[PDB]
């Protein structure tokens, strides 16, 4: 190595708090893109109704029934 | 008779020619007229294509919101 051993170790012995200003804000924008664990994130997010529902009237149409416990629409169930 | 050729044009020319050129000037000065009676009623009361000022919006929202 001609700078990643020499120009490493040399910024531990002269301001080691550069690292860290460097490395942390580092992984601050690369791992969001590798962890698959940010589409469980977003699901919850438009999940969650802030707004009062809407009801749509049906003339033939599917995946959709009653306010009552039925098997219809999204309704997340992601981990309980 | 030697100098009506090959250093005069004739008789034949610019009788035949200029009326030529007097045609494009009456299409010229017609179309000019009609253009300056276009945009005296187009700039009045918008109705065609020519000096019109822009709107706000065509399509902007259209979705259920809620509203009250």
């Amino acid at each position: 190595a001609e700078r990643v051993a020499a120009f490493l170790k040399n910024v531990w012995a002269k301001e080691p708090v550069l690292v860290a200003s460097f490395a942390i804000a580092g992984l601050a924008v690369i791992l969001p893109t590798l962890s698959p664990y940010t589409k469980y994130s977003l699901m919850i997010n438009x999940x969650x109704x802030x707004x009062x529902x809407x009801x749509x009237x049906x003339x033939x149409x599917x995946x959709x029934x009653x306010x009552x416990x039925x098997x219809x629409x999204x309704x997340x169930x992601x981990x309980x | 008779r030697w100098i009506a050729r090959t250093f005069f044009d004739g008789p034949e020319k610019n009788y035949e020619r200029t009326m030529a050129i007097l045609q494009i000037e009456a299409e010229k000065a017609e179309l000019r007229l009609k253009e300056l009676e276009v945009r005296r009623l187009m700039r009045a009361r918008g109705d065609g294509p020519w000096f019109h000022y822009p709107t706000i919006d065509k399509e902007l929202i259209d979705h259920s919101p809620k509203a009250t």
